[PDB]
């Protein structure tokens, strides 16, 4: 009848897409990169330890100047740190103790936060006198805020645990666009270098590529076997890396529209919470649930080093725009800056 | 019910017909990008302590 | 010659064991930030007192015993006694402070988590050493402890001898202050802690006992079975040999005092056997 | 792409038996604990049974103990449910649900209205 | 470098005030206890709130100690992600309507949810205070010919009331037997893999006025004492 035909058509389309993807699999990255000299061994030491948070930290974000950074903890605090001198530039108390994400504006005049209140709060840091106060409260999501990234000082893209993403205009306070299509909570998002596209990973073992202007999904990637927690673009914007609860990382290309490389090992049976790239994209840094961080050769898929200085879950990880240092946060309420 | 199936079918139809390139070309592009910017990576190639901002305690 | 060689070997082994045990705890606490807690401050104070005892007290006593002579002058004779008294008093009062800390943590769960911070712990630790320093150096170096009998006067003026003669008003005031009051306080607080522990096991069996004292007595018997076993023998003789004469030979007095010295080599084995301390000790060396 | 396809079902006289098969692809079958869930007409999802990675632990609801049986073949990546004695209250759509994550002792969201790692389901009716 | 020295100094006395304020706030943070109120709309979860928009706040004072209760609302029924945010609360209050023993199977769903919460890897240290609401409705349904308990729990007919059971006076053995069977269903899961790091505290509540906050206070006191006793190798 009317039903049971759409399902068969969808299955046929899935088979056609799979065949088209298979027809493009000329070779593999490992075969091509056989002549590449190995990276070797990466030995990083903790250059700074930042203390002052009372509860576990979920989020951090570097500044464009590669010197200041914001961190969010469920003690009810956003702390803005100077990395070079380990001082404290700002301390902002939050109306809701439950915060899951934080962002830092590229200009540096604003920060953003959100969590188990379905509201994104924007904080102005360049007031003429007084202190930091809420300038905008974007509301309308029906689920907890998972991630938020700034586009200029008037636009922001947020992901929510209501299976939808949103693009908001800050001045009016109304969301310009809604991105639908995921069947699970959207856990992370990453902006392209040109800020024209972005990618999101959901709790359905899938990732999607969205165009900001049109508001529609262009490509979908399904290689993982469990929930996706982290996602990050390659420096040139033609690829991206994802991490999940199945304990593997995967590199997906956009032109080829399929997976290129997998980063996993037999002795790792814990999920991956954070993903980041190096300045040149040669090293891929991943935070794990076993209280450790790993460094992978992004072209040869062999582990190159371990960041082992945290006593609890590693929740957030970030690399500066200069590429000099890597900052990691954990559930033990300390930040660590490595070089 | 019917609406979600229709949306899924439309999305699959529109995603089916997109131009692609070979895996070798994408791998070569990634290799070229990684090799071109090797000198500018501070983490990959260690930086002398003179110009390291975090080295001085 | 065999007797003195064996005695020297035993004393050297005791000194090495004490210093090796009491250096590792401090190094681990200083290194690992996970082992930095309010209680660990008291543990560090106790370990420092034991280390000072093992460095500046035991070797000098061993040299005095083996050589049967005090080579140093009269100034180093009175200085050594003051540091000995200071070390023993500080160690005993640190143990009492740890006992009171546990008592307050268990008996008043709500007030403890807020009232006691890292600032007040350091004030208490400093207050313990200030009082012990004033009750050890002042009564000794101001000559309030000298005895009035003939034998004491001979050794007081003579060099080469460092026998500890005390009058009846110092062997009782010092013993009560240093040992007996902390003993009573610790006995009371651990009695209350043990009573509190039994009430919690009587609520887990009454609630979920159909599904599936030994540990409380074992852990509280080790603490009360080595401090009392190592210090009670000395502090009874210390009063008896002054209240009445000729009952205790000086060899017994020396031997019983040295039994209380090895209690400093057992302290890290009681308060530093937690899994965190075990993994910290495994990480280094 | 994780796929769970259910088989079996149909119309069966009271007292009859049915064998339901669940073919799983796209993930490592050995590392996950599997569940059989069902939804009756005009009702919500009900957890029916579950089995662990190696089959050591098996659980049922009180309305199916003694009658229903669950099993898994890890070599062929298949989940089997055998229904020996059937009642008119067993008419429902049966789904084959999967644990959200591997190597975990818990399963949070398997009877939810929406859930990613669940199959299409098969209709089972026992009327007359 | 005079300007550099001036800005560095300004940075130092800017950090000093922030650190002073953080030290002030640490005492307030350490001196309050966070509770996670869970359950379902059918199970009540609001009459508890009555006697003390994505989350709701409640605050109450017991013997001059602070309690904060968190009601999770306006959230989807996928709790496998946002539950991890409540892994350092002192207690999770789990409310279950034991009267609805006849989705239409509330008790089995509650048992499965409790098992999932208990066996979570990030909730291995969190204790649960279990409230079994609507006992009067359960008594009315058991006394009347509404439904049979062994239709969903066939092992109930082989259940004998434990001797330690102390029913309130003026009762019938059937309602006591049903109540204790339901309670032991949760206690089995609680005792299967507790390992002494956390416990479960089941209570029977019908209409008690201001006694629920007293029960929560007593159970939190017990939780803290047991944690302190365990960390000292003493319990
Ligand atoms: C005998 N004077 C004790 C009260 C103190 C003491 C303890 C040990 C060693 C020497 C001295």
């Amino acid at each position: 009848s009317e039903l049971d035909q759409l399902r068969q058509e969808a299955e046929q389309l899935k088979n056609q897409i799979r065949d088209a993807r298979k027809a493009c699999a000329d070779a593999t990255l490992s075969q091509i990169t056989n002549n590449i000299d190995p990276v070797g061994r990466i030995q990083m030491r903790t250059r700074r330890t930042l203390r002052g948070h009372l509860a576990k930290i979920y989020a951090m974000h570097w500044g464009t100047d590669s010197r200041l950074l914001v961190s969010a903890s469920q003690d009810g605090k956003l702390i803005i740190w100077d990395s070079y001198t380990t001082n404290k530039v700002h301390a902002i108390p939050l109306r809701s103790s439950w915060v899951m994400t934080c962002a830092y504006a590229p200009s540096g005049n604003y920060v953003a936060c959100g969590g188990l209140d379905n509201i994104c709060s924007i904080y102005n840091l360049k007031t003429r006198e007084g202190n930091v106060r809420v300038s905008r409260e974007l509301a309308g999501h029906t689920g907890y805020l998972s991630c938020c990234r700034f586009l200029d000082d008037n636009q922001i893209v947020t992901s929510s645990g209501d299976t939808t993403c949103a693009l908001w205009d800050i001045e009016t306070g109304q969301q310009t666009t809604t991105f639908t299509g995921h069947t699970g909570d959207v856990m992370s998002l990453s902006l392209a270098p040109d800020t024209r596209l972005f990618v999101s990973g959901a709790c359905d073992a899938s990732a999607k590529l969205w165009d900001v202007r049109e508001g529609m999904c262009r490509q979908t990637f399904t290689g993982h076997e469990s929930d996706i927690n982290a996602i990050c673009f390659f420096p040139n914007g033609n690829a991206f890396a994802t991490g999940s609860d199945d304990a593997t990382c995967r590199l997906f290309d956009l032109r080829a529209d399929q997976e290129l490389m997998t980063y996993s090992h037999d002795n790792i049976i814990c999920g991956i919470t954070s993903v980041s790239f190096s300045k040149s994209g040669r090293l891929l840094l991943a935070g794990y649930d076993d209280f450790n961080c790993n460094v992978w050769d992004a072209l040869k898929a062999d582990r190159a080093g371990v960041l082992a200085g945290h006593d609890n879950r590693v929740s957030c990880l970030g690399v500066t725009d200069d590429g000099m240092a890597v900052a990691t946060g954990s559930w033990d309420s300390f930040l660590k800056i490595w070089n | 019910s019917i609406a979600q199936a229709r949306k899924l079918v439309e999305q699959l139809k529109m995603e089916a017909n997109i131009d692609r390139i070979k895996v070798s070309k994408a791998a070569a592009d990634l290799m070229a990008y990684c090799e071109a910017h090797a000198k500018e990576d501070p983490l990959l190639t260690p930086v002398p302590a003179s110009e390291n901002p975090f080295r001085e305690k | 010659e065999v007797w003195v060689v064996g005695m020297g070997i035993v004393m050297s082994l005791i000194v090495l064991a004490i210093v090796f045990g009491n250096v590792l705890v401090i190094t681990a606490i200083a290194k690992f930030e996970r082992l930095q807690t309010v209680t660990n401050y008291f543990i560090t104070s106790l370990a420092c007192a034991d280390l000072v005892m093992g460095l500046a007290v035991v070797p000098f006593g061993a040299a005095h015993i083996l050589m049967k002579m005090w080579t140093f002058g009269n100034f180093w004779c009175e200085f050594w006694t003051s540091i000995d008294v200071l070390c023993v008093t500080a160690s005993i009062w640190t143990l009492c402070v740890i006992a009171v800390d546990r008592y307050f943590a268990i008996t008043s769960p709500f007030k403890y988590q807020s009232l006691l911070t890292k600032n007040k712990a350091r004030v208490i630790i400093l207050m313990v050493w200030i009082v012990s320093g004033l009750t050890s150096f002042l009564p000794i170096q101001m000559h309030w402890y000298r005895a009035t009998h003939q034998e004491a006067i001979n050794c007081y003026a003579n060099e080469t001898c460092c026998d500890f003669f005390t009058n009846q008003a110092y062997a009782i005031a010092s013993s009560i202050v240093s040992f007996y009051v902390p003993l009573v306080i610790m006995v009371f607080v651990y009695s209350r802690v043990f009573q509190e522990a039994k009430r919690q096991l009587q609520k887990i069996d009454k609630s979920e006992g159909r599904f599936h004292e030994h540990k409380a007595l074992k852990t509280l018997g080790i603490i009360m079975g080595t401090f009392t076993l190592c210090w009670l023998p000395f502090f009874i003789v210390n009063i008896v040999h002054v209240i009445q004469d000729n009952l205790i030979r000086k060899e017994v007095y020396i031997l019983l005092n040295w039994i209380g010295y090895v209690n400093s080599g057992f302290n890290p084995l009681i308060y530093c056997r937690s899994p965190d301390f075990r993994i910290a000790f495994q990480e280094l060396l | 792409q994780v796929q769970l396809q259910e088989s079996g079902g149909g119309l069966v006289q009271p007292g009859g038996s049915l064998r339901l098969s669940c073919a799983a692809s796209g993930f490592t079958f050995s590392n996950y604990k599997m569940n059989w869930v069902r939804q009756a007409p005009g009702k919500g999802l009900e957890w029916v049974s579950d089995i662990s990675q190696s089959g050591a632990s098996i659980s049922y609801t009180g309305s199916v103990k003694g009658r229903f049986t669950i099993s898994r073949d890890n070599a062929k990546n298949t989940l089997y449910l055998q229904m020996n004695s059937l009642k008119p209250e067993d008419t429902a759509v049966y789904y084959c649900a999967r644990c959200p994550a591997p190597f975990t002792r818990d399963c949070f969201d398997v009877t939810s209205t929406t859930y990613a790692y669940r199959g299409q389901g098969t209709q089972v009716t026992v009327s007359s | 470098t005079e300007d550099q020295r001036n800005e560095e100094k300004a940075q130092r006395e800017a950090n000093k005030k922030i650190e002073k304020q953080l030290q002030k706030d640490k005492q307030v943070y350490r001196a309050t206890h966070r509770l996670l109120l869970l359950g379902a709309g059918e199970s009540g979860k609001n009459t508890i709130v009555k006697q003390m928009s994505g989350i709701f706040e409640t605050k109450f004072q017991v013997d001059k100690v602070n309690f904060h209760m968190f009601d999770v609302g306006a959230q989807r029924d996928e709790r496998r992600k946002w539950i991890q945010c409540f892994n350092d609360v002192t207690a999770i209050i789990f409310v279950v309507a034991s009267s609805s023993y006849n989705q239409t199977n509330r008790l089995q769903a509650a048992l499965k949810l409790f098992d999932s919460i208990w066996n979570n890897k990030w909730l291995r240290d969190t204790s649960v205070i279990l409230f079994l609401n609507k006992q009067d409705l359960l008594a009315e349904k058991v006394l009347a010919g509404k439904s049979k308990i062994e239709d969903y729990f066939p092992e109930f007919a082989r259940y004998t009331t434990p001797e330690d059971a102390t029913p309130e006076p003026g009762e019938d053995p059937r309602v006591t037997r049903a109540k204790y069977f339901i309670r032991d269903e949760f206690l089995r899961i609680s005792t299967a893999s507790g390992d002494g790091r956390h416990y479960c505290y089941p209570h029977f509540t019908c209409a008690v006025d201001t006694e629920n906050i007293r029960r929560v206070f007593n159970d939190c006191r017990d939780i803290i004492q047991r944690m302190h006793l365990r960390q000292y190798e003493l319990l």
